[PDB]
């Protein structure tokens, strides 16, 4: 690794699952609403 | 030797000072000494307070 | 010349608790809205500082030799003037320069030297029959002395040499230093209406008289007076009286602390960096 | 100390001509963001624009200050 | 000094890996193998609730192992933690946000988003 | 404000730390060059002086690499700003999520 | 050395400030607190028409307080001052630019906008 | 000398960290504005999606 010489790696604040939720939510939104989401309510 | 219009920064002013003061205290102490002549009485030349 | 006393039922030191004490000026410069940081032996807040009693109702006098370490906080509730001053040494045996700064009804005097100090020195009160005043007879702080340098008077002082059993009315805080021999004197009279609990205002302490002596020192001792009315027989063997009085005695040590200094150019606020975990987050923003 | 700042004086050559592009870089952005128009447009005495009001972003005359008065609480709000 | 599984040949002393550290040495006791791990991983930190808010503050350490609570950004004491999620304010890292809710005292929770 | 006070703050800091640059002796013996000039000879306190001029250049070199970084932010930024104020502002923009 | 507005107490003879600098040394003569401001502020600079349009040139102080123009970006010397306004091409600061205008001369005025 | 040296070394990789760092905002800010032109609605300007 590289950490042994007090080169610490910090941990991102968002992990790798909270990011697929995103991107999952922005995917639904853009499937069942288009862009009205990305402007105001979400419109079916 | 060509010099267009704008602003040129050439070099620094600086203000030298003229005159130094380094007068630390107001005036200094005194210790008595004044009772040599100021004295009521003085002594002879064959034995001359010192 | 000393005498020895006679062994009686004492009581057993206790602990108390210090509440934002034992701040003073670091160096002699002004500073205005600023928050500047320095490394210098302070008392350390929230400690538990030795406590020494003074009251007589019983029978409680006790002046141990404690170790002089680097910096000492000494604070004392004053009320009737019944402490007097201090000595200082390492083994008191005329063979070092010993302190004695002590405070006589006429004016303080400091003179470090090698007085042949006694087991227990202690300034002695006597109530004349004549005269309603009480007047100090007994003048037994050492044996006798030999040579030495330094003695300093300063101005005048006026304490009352009449000792009560009231509550106390004023506070007076004193810390001693010796950075490189150079003797530290801090000090700030401070009004209070208290007998215990030292409040939790915050007070800092002006120098007022910085000696330069240069000299050797471990250990330190404070001096008491008693009185010596008509009601005891006189001798101070097992009858005394000693009024009402209590002294805190605490340690120094070396930590960094985050001063407020406000637009007039006095102390406010000590916050310290190795005490609280919030202290330490308030003193690394220099907020 | 100025003999021996011989030795580095392209550094300080470099510095100083880093610090006049800063400055002049500085000075170029407020031109290419407020100096959007040539012509300076005067508000119009009437302030009947069918409902709108408009007073808390146009400047008004009871301050010396031509600021508006959103400008003037923002002006105060940052140090 | 862990347990090692990997053996080396029967003339090594010393072990480097990729970043070239010395993480492995043979115990010349008994021919045992024996990995090397520093102990001292980042820093402090301070979780502050705020000004005119609170006053008691939370702990947090950043890759040291352990009211105390092992998130996976290290170890956190002095905020007890709760399954529910609100959205959080004070980021910590690893997904997992402290705040200041109900008395009222420091809470860690996962933050929803 | 979380903008604009950051550019001001980060300047400030930036100004103090270049301050207490000079309060350090990098290593020397004094921290202020008139004391080894007034104390010791200059052909003998000359590494002295040199030692103070490497590490004042070092700590001006990085305020400069500092500010040069944050004048980038601040063009970047500016052409951001320029760029919003010539479409939202001058005109209707049909960027969506833009303005 | 001027006359400052800020008692000291009794026990100082040093004085500094925010950024950490001597600026306020008590006078032991019959203490009177005086500040201490540097004389030297900034450097020079001159106005420049051009190659082939005139000779002369306009010497301006970044900061230094004093034919002479009193500007609010220093000392301006050698550009005389107008009352006008037109579009101004070299920059000085605080909204006054220099031009060489109508003999013509060098002029400083406030920039129109 | 190990001092400077080591300061060195660490002040040329903070200097090259920082222009990293200001090109990872750069590509971002790209990105945030893609998200925000490209997804969140149909962007007119052409080849930019
Ligand atoms: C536009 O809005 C401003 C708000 O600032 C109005 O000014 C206020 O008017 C009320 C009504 O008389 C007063 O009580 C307030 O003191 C005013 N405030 C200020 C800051 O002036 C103004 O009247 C509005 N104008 C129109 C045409 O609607
Ligand atoms: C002596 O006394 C006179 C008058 O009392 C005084 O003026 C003078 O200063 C004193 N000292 C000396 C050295 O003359
Ligand atoms: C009281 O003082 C002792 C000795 O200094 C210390 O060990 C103890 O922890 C203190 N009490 C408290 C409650 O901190
Ligand atoms: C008080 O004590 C000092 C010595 O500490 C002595 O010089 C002085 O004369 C004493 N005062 C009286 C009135 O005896
Ligand atoms: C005082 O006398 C002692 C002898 O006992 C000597 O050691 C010491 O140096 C003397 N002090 C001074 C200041 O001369
Ligand atoms: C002072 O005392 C220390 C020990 O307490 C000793 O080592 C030192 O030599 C002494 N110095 C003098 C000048 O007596
Ligand atoms: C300090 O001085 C200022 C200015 O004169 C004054 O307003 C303030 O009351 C003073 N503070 C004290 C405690 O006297
Ligand atoms: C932390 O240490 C404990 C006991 O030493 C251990 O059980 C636990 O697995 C460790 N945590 C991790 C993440 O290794
Ligand atoms: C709530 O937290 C406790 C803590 O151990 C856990 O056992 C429980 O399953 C959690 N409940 C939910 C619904 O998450
Ligand atoms: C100035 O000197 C005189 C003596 O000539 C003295 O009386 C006065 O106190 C001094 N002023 C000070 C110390 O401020
Ligand atoms: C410049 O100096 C003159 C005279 O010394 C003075 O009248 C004027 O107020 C000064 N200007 C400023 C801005 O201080
Ligand atoms: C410019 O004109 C104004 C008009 O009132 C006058 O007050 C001012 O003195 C004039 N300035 C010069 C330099 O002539």
């Amino acid at each position: 690794a590289q950490k042994f010489n007090g080169l610490t790696v910090l941990p991102p604040l968002l992990t790798d699952e909270m990011i697929a939720q995103y991107t999952s939510a922005l995917l639904a939104g853009t499937i069942t609403s288009g862009w009205t989401f990305g402007a105001g309510p979400a419109l079916q | 030797f060509t010099v267009e219009k704008g602003i040129y920064q050439t070099s620094n002013f600086r203000v030298q000072p003229t005159e130094s003061i380094v007068r630390f205290p107001n005036i200094t102490n005194l210790c008595p000494f004044g009772e040599v002549f100021n004295a009521t009485r003085f002594a002879s030349v064959y034995a001359w307070n010192r | 010349q000393c005498v020895n006393l006679t062994t009686r039922t004492q009581l057993p030191p206790a602990y108390t608790n210090s509440f934002t004490r034992g701040v003073y000026y670091p160096d002699k410069v002004f500073r205005s809205s600023v928050l500047h940081s320095t490394q210098d032996l302070f008392l350390p807040f929230f400690s538990n500082v030795t406590w020494f009693h003074a009251i007589h109702v019983t029978k409680r006098f006790d002046n141990p030799v404690l170790p002089f370490n680097d910096g000492v906080y000494f604070a004392s509730t004053e009320k009737s003037n019944i402490i007097r001053g201090w000595i200082f040494g390492t083994t008191l045996d005329s063979k070092t320069q010993s302190l004695l700064i002590v405070n006589n009804a006429t004016n303080v005097v400091i003179k470090v030297c090698e007085f042949q100090f006694c087991n227990d020195p202690f300034l002695g009160v006597y109530y004349h029959k004549n005269n309603k005043s009480w007047m100090e007879s007994e003048f037994r702080v050492y044996s006798s002395a030999n040579n030495c340098t330094f003695e300093y008077v300063s101005q005048p002082f006026l304490m009352d040499l009449e000792g009560k059993q009231g509550n106390f009315k004023n506070l007076r805080e004193f810390v001693f230093k010796n950075i490189d021999g150079y003797f530290k004197i801090y000090s700030k009279h401070t009004p209070i209406n208290l007998v215990r609990d030292l409040p939790q205002g915050f007070s800092a302490l002006e120098p007022l008289v910085d000696l330069p002596i240069g000299i050797n020192i471990t250990r330190f001792q404070t001096l008491l007076a008693l009185h010596r009315s008509y009601l005891t027989p006189g001798d101070s063997s097992s009858g005394w009286t000693a009024g009402a009085a209590a002294y805190y005695v605490g340690y120094l040590q070396p930590r960094t602390f985050l001063l407020k200094y406000n637009e007039n150019g006095t102390i406010t606020d000590a916050v310290d960096c190795a005490l609280d975990p919030l202290s330490e987050t308030k003193c690394t923003l220099k907020s | 100390c100025s003999n021996l700042l011989l030795q580095y004086g392209s550094f300080c050559t470099q510095l100083n001509r880093a610090l006049t592009g800063i400055a002049v870089e500085q000075d170029k952005n407020t031109q290419e963001v407020f100096a959007q128009v040539k012509q300076i447009y005067k508000t119009p005495p009437i302030k009947d624009f069918g409902g709108f009001n408009f007073s808390q972003i146009l400047p008004d005359p009871s301050k010396p200050s031509k600021r508006s008065p959103i400008e003037d609480l923002l002006f105060n709000k940052v140090t | 000094l862990t347990e090692s599984n990997k053996k080396f040949l029967p003339f090594q002393q010393f072990g480097r890996d990729i970043a070239d550290t010395t993480d492995a040495v043979r115990d010349p006791q008994t021919l045992e193998i024996l990995d090397i791990t520093p102990c001292s991983f980042g820093g402090v930190s301070v979780i502050t609730p705020g000004t005119n808010t609170s006053n008691q503050v939370a702990v947090l350490y950043q890759d040291v192992n352990c009211n105390v609570f092992q998130t996976r950004a290290g170890c956190l004491i002095g905020a007890e933690h709760v399954n529910n999620s609100y959205e959080c304010d004070i980021p910590i890292g690893a997904g997992i946000c402290a705040s200041y809710q109900t008395s009222q005292s420091i809470i860690a929770y996962t933050m929803s988003l | 404000l979380g903008k604009l006070q950051d550019v001001v703050n980060q300047n400030a800091q930036a100004l103090n730390t270049l301050v207490k640059q000079l309060s350090s002796n990098f290593g020397a013996i004094s921290s202020v060059l008139n004391d080894i000039l007034s104390r010791l000879d200059p052909p003998e306190a000359e590494v002295q002086i040199d030692r103070l001029i490497t590490g004042r250049l070092q700590s001006l070199q990085t305020y400069v690499t500092q500010q040069l970084i944050r004048a980038a932010e601040i063009r970047a930024s500016a052409n951001l700003a320029a760029t919003k104020m010539s479409e939202c502002v001058l005109g209707q923009s049909k960027r969506v999520d833009f303005c």
